[PDB]
């Protein structure tokens, strides 16, 4: 049922360090299940919650990857290259 | 290669 | 004042796999404390807090143990031993 | 043997 | 923009083991960024977020250091020392 | 020397 949840937002395409990053997760179609966001990148994130939205930070500038990840499975499109520039 | 990772059940 | 704080549930006795498992906790005889939620088993859980709930997906089936720690200590009944079923 | 955790204050 | 952030409380000087210790935190004069809170002393924290507040225990006597931390910079003051009496 | 920490995002 990972098909089931779709996500977007600014915070899927670009980021600038040290500025949260934002996207919705859209839940409505989805069963229910473990939902996972993780950033992969040259610096560690902060990740909160708040359909659902996701914020992020991180510090250091580069390319990283969001995945949000339902049971263990990318939703669609998952992984999103995000380029991360400089503060 | 940082990994960070949050986590939530959806109900 | 761990054995002041008790949990019980569905969540404290079967899953399954992929599928968010639940259970509440009493906190109204309990004091001030921290409160600890783990997941042990063949794979690793997803653990939400929502008296309170608490919603667990782990993915794999298995053999599982929930502990439920008051100050490191276990609840009465801590830790549950949980078989979880095949999706 | 894997161990997941989450954790809260109860005031 | 760290130096904008400001905590204070009684969290911040003092702690019982096993006793919940709290302080705030004044976001009104910041901007965006990532909050993070670290204990660092004898043992492990259990810490909660609940202007915002903080909520955290810690199981052992002994000295600690709390850090806020703002876009991974300590906030004014930050670390702050905290000897943790016995319970 | 243990370390714990707890992260959220400020808007």
């Amino acid at each position: 049922g990972a098909h089931k949840v779709r996500a977007g937002g600014p915070g899927l395409e670009r980021a600038e360090a040290g500025v949260p990053a934002e996207f919705s997760i859209w839940t409505r179609e989805a069963g229910a299940g473990g939902l996972a966001i993780a950033v992969e990148g040259p610096s560690k994130a902060e990740i909160s919650f708040e359909s659902c939205g996701v914020a992020y930070v991180v510090q250091e500038p580069g390319d990283y990857e969001v995945s949000v990840k339902f049971n263990e499975e990318h939703i669609p499109d998952s992984p999103f290259v995000v380029p991360v520039a400089s503060p | 290669l940082f990994k960070s990772a949050t986590t939530t059940v959806m109900n």
